RNA sequence: AGAUGGUAAGGGCCCACGGUGGAUGCCUCGGCACCCGAGCCGAUGAAGGACGUGGCUACCUGCGAUAAGCCAGGGGGAGCCGGUAGCGGGCGUGGAUCCCUGGAUGUCCGAAUGGGGGAACCCGGCCGGCGGGAACGCCGGUCACCGCGCGCGCGGGGGGAACCUGGGGAACUGAAACAUCUCAGUACCCAGAGGAGAGGAAAGAGAAAUCGACUCCCUGAGUAGCGGCGAGCGA
RNA sequence: CUGUUGGGAAGCAGCGCCAGAGAGGGUGAAAGCCCCGUAGGCGAAAGGUGGGGGGAUAGGUGAGGGUACCCGAGUACCCCGUGGUUCGUGGAGCCAUGGGGGAAUCUGGGCGGACCACCGCCUAAGGCUAAGUACUCCGGGUGACCGAUAGCGCACCAGUACCGUGAGGGAAAGGUGAAAAGAACCCCGGGAGGGGAGUGAAAUAGAGCCUGAAACCGUGGGCUUACAAGCAGUCACGGCCCCGCAGGGGUUGUGGCGUGCCUAUUGAAGCAUGAGCCGGCGACUCACGGUCGUGGGCGAGCUUAAGCCGUUGAGGCGGAGGCGUAGGGAAACCGAGUCCGAACAGGGCGCAAGCGGGCCGCGGCCCGCAAAGUCCGCGGCCGUGGACCCGAAACCGGGC
RNA sequence: GCUGGGGCUAGGAGUGAAAAGCUAACCGAGCCCGGAGAUAGCUGGUUCUCCCCGAAAUGACUUUAGGGUCAGCCUCAGGCG
RNA sequence: GGAUGACCCCAGGCGGUAGGGGAGCGUUCCCGAUGCCGAUGAAGGCCGACCCGCGAGGGCGGCUGGAGGUAAGGGAAGUGC
RNA sequence: ACCCGGUGAAAUUGAACUGGCCGUGAAGAUGCGGCCUACCCGUGGCAGGACGAAAAGACCCCGUGGAGCUUUACUGCAGCC
């Protein structure tokens, strides 16, 4: 295998479109714009602008806390993992043990969760959800509840 | 700062190529500026002259042509062979140039 | 530069799970009397936006 | 890569690991020598891969051979040349870069 | 009866060869970009100039009435008296040209500063010299203003591609109009700093029994919020 | 080094050699070994630097008890007017301060987003402080940078010529050859120019100089043309010239056919736009985000950023962080559910995982294959920037 | 009255026996440089070759009406059959 | 049919602006390159009635030109008037 | 003005091998159709035509273009109270 055999493979590259290049290309005089009007020219946002009408967004209504000027408030946030996930561990489950591993986003306070087989293990976490609650205690797993 | 030179007027030197390809002659000339040397009866070239005081009867006269210094080759007076120069810090201690087989001084 | 999130978007509007994009329902901000309890009751219903305009307000979140 | 780069040399019998180099000390033609003696006569080209500095000396200045010490070690090197050859002690980093 | 050919003033097409012109290729004393190094100069008169300066010298370079140069130290080792040949003359291994360092000289203008002034001109005071030298003129020194100190000292003044801080500070434009908003504390003007500048040892952060100067980078985060809750702005 | 072809060798051939140097460039062409170099190494009396080494000096250092002396004033603080912050008057604090009022010295004061109470934080109204940071006139190094319409405006005597009263504007213009060997002398000519001679490997390399395209102008040759009607061509046949020896090439007499190109348009040969002709320059890009698609990597996971180390076209480390693994709700919250509701109706928005094949006494659970996802490459499109290129009338700032 | 010389007044400003005259050969706001590649829903231009398909000039709304958003119609990929 | 782009047979489609898509050509530059072509002549230029390709183009030959050029396969764009 | 000697511009210019009528065509044809007419090339003259040249119509409308001006349009500011 030397350099010269170095290829990618079907499709891993491809042309680029190269417009206003001939006739025969495609593609060419106008290049792909059609006849006169701003979008032919170069330069209005289409994900919003709609023509001067009052527009499909300005028209519904706002909901909800939109908080104001100190801006949000800290509290703390509960982030579930499910029984099911739990599955790869033996022995006891922190939430330290959770996050290194990818389960368990850092800052986050450790709630089990309902869906899955409870595992007869040690588990501790800030919060349990009903069903989490009672499925452990009764696999033999060891609801330890921390603050 | 000085162009260097591996040849001086007038230390005997070989042609080593072109159309002198094996000549031998001393340095005449030497041409930093140019870096490039005259060599006698090398490189000779009929110059026309116009009529003057001093070539009356005008017509050509010969010159010796500047050769690329590049294309000389000094002659140590030891092997008589052309060679590369090289230094030697004697004792003096001066630098001179010496044969590059033997060890004979190049001046 | 990154896009920003359309605030005003962002405040009227949340997408899904599966990716479609719900709002209020229209039509109960004022002018309230004299309409039907049924007309009422079913404005407090979040809906759901027809698609051809769900995806343009989808891109104004790029970040959601 | 450089996994799949060395295991393709190698499975072409053009990967040659050496315990050690001979008499070189740093001369070139001390390096030629050993590599004749280890069927490397430039017919084919070498990246001569080792952390030994006078090793890499010897065969720089060859045109045939392109030198690297192992923290070194890369998939164009490898490809670019016909023959790899490399230390045990450059053979241990190699593995310690793919583990 | 009848029909058909040559003739070219000139023109047309083609072929050949030229003229014109300067594409194309090749070239590169030049430029661009990034990185690194380096980073102030100035009243001991800068930056930038004027005028001069060569045996013969239009320009450029170098130099300053000692004028392509003067004194010394260091480099270096055969050539040299710039780009320049030539006229016409010289120097160099008792080491020249050339390069580095220091020093000397450095007209007149220029912050310009004795005074004046239309920059490179003009005119003075005081002390010393020159000439026959009183009148005259030339040479040398010296003489602005402001801020500090106790008349005397010390500083300042101007310049610098960007970069920096501060004092001021737009509009086009965006909002598919526009006035709040935006462009933007941007452009620009001004003052100051310097090789950087600003900031800098908590009357801080803000929720952790926490952190522990300032700057700067990644992230936080287009999050919190801000907003004719518009365009957009944004910790 | 030698031969060899050549104007010239470094090409080709023979036999050698150096290499910590085979980076590059020169030499008459294509050179490791001829030249300048290159790897590796050495170097300053003088001046500058000196953030590294050392030396010195300034300066610096405790505990309890008591006293209540001091702890930065037109300040803090409050009100009025503003500015800064994400904060546009907002519930508007905090920081700065033009106006008015105006304290206290630790049982003092400021702050933790109006205010209050707790609980905490910090000590305003004096100042200095390296480094990490920015820039690039200047030096150097390197380019999937340019190569004289390019690249700086300037490769060249360019911020010049020239233009403008001025601020200011601002060009064009590079190449003989290896070497000037730059063409003595003669001949026509007032010169310019040219013919010989001469130099040169080459002189349509001769200085108005490498290559020397096209428009354009001539000369000579072939075919053709003075009863002919035209977007100039095409088809056919014929004649004449040419190359050759059932075929080609050139031309064109006659016959048929036939409304330029572009643009803009319902519609153009159009008497609608643009274009004298030729040459050169000229317009869908890049960055960061986004969204599909796609080639790969890994997959309940995937990936690092800045940095650090290494390299001097070698890569590695760095898990901070981000995206994914759960949703629903304005939110408290709850959670495979959740919101509305009195509901244990009803409804909105969510939730179900692969395909095997086998061992074993039905899946125990392996094992493979595939995939959520994500990371990089690629491409299409979108956002933000001048965003395909060229063009206003104008607005604003500072100068003249 | 005309005139030489020396002076002063300028850009929303000067000057004006008034014409919006003059302010360096075009003044309903000088020139130059800069912001600046202002903006231009407008006009023009958009450069190689072959192959497959192939529209629209409608509707709703629109300080819209020679411009746009969505719908209709074109095309490509995957899936359904 | 064969066994997956290898060709053969048979049938059908193949006007086309906006426009969508697909396959190519050529220009500069990088890897390939301490290589290969090159003075017994590079690039570039002028010819051609010859060869290959549907085409863009690519060869081959002659003249000029006198020092460069740059493959198979890939990479990147100041890419075709 | 014209002729001979000397010096010698210009806007314009798709390319031209550039006739009449009657038709026709984007509705006003040298260029289409049919007839008519007409050997090739100039020199001086005239202005009917080449919708002749020149100036991207000044009138007209269009642009959510601009500018000057006005007011009991809006909103501000200087100024005055």
């Amino acid at each position: 295998m030397k350099l010269s055999d170095l290829r990618p493979n079907p499709g891993a590259n491809k042309r680029r479109k190269r417009v206003g290049r001939g006739p025969g290309s495609g593609h060419g005089k106008t290049a792909t714009r059609g006849h006169k009007g701003q979008k032919s020219r170069s330069g209005k946002d289409p994900r919003r602008f709609e023509g001067g009408r009052s527009t499909t967004l300005m028209r519904l209504p706002k909901r909800g806390m939109q908080g104001q000027v100190p801006g949000e408030i800290k509290r703390p946030r509960y982030q579930g993992v499910n029984l099911k996930d739990l599955a790869r561990f033996e022995g006891e489950v922190t939430p330290e043990l959770l996050v290194r591993a990818g389960l368990l986003k850092k800052g986050y306070r450790l709630k089990i969760l309902g869906e899955g087989e409870a595992k007869p293990l040690k588990v501790v976490a800030h919060a349990f959800s009903k069903s989490a609650l009672e499925k452990l205690k009764a696999a033999g797993g060891e609801p330890v509840l921390l603050e | 700062m000085r162009v260097k030179m591996h040849v001086k007027k007038g230390d005997t030197v070989l042609v080593a190529s072109g159309k002198y390809k094996g000549r031998v002659g001393k340095v005449k000339e030497v041409l930093p500026k140019k870096y490039a040397v005259i060599v006698e009866g090398v490189n000779i070239v009929k110059k026309a002259v116009r009529v003057s005081p001093k070539y009356p009867q005008g017509g050509f006269i010969e010159k010796e042509a500047p050769l690329h210094a590049s294309k000389v080759r000094p002659i140590c007076p030891a092997c008589g062979k052309p060679t590369r120069v090289r230094k030697k810090f004697l004792e003096n201690g001066k630098k001179i140039r010496v044969c590059a087989k033997c060890g004979g001084a190049l001046d | 530069p990154k896009m920003k999130t359309h605030k005003g978007a962002k405040k009227r509007v949340k997408i899904t799970a599966s990716g479609k994009v719900v709002a209020m329902k229209t039509g109960k901000r004022h002018l309230n009397w004299q309409k039907s309890g049924k007309e009422i009751r079913q404005k407090g219903r979040k809906f759901v936006l027809a698609k051809p305009e769900a995806e343009r307000i989808k891109l104004l979140l790029p970040y959601e | 890569g450089l996994a799949m780069a060395v295991a393709d040399r190698a499975r072409e019998g053009k990967l040659l690991l050496v315990e050690a180099f001979a008499g070189v000390n740093g001369k070139t033609k001390e390096f030629l020598a050993w590599a004749k003696e280890a069927g490397l006569d430039g017919s084919e080209s070498v990246l001569l891969v080792t952390g030994n500095e006078l090793v890499r000396r010897a065969a720089r200045n060859l045109p045939w051979v392109v030198t690297l010490a192992p923290e070194g070690l890369n998939v164009y090197d490898i490809v670019r040349t016909e023959r790899l050859v490399m230390d045990l002690d450059a053979w241990e980093v190699f593995q310690n870069r793919i583990g």
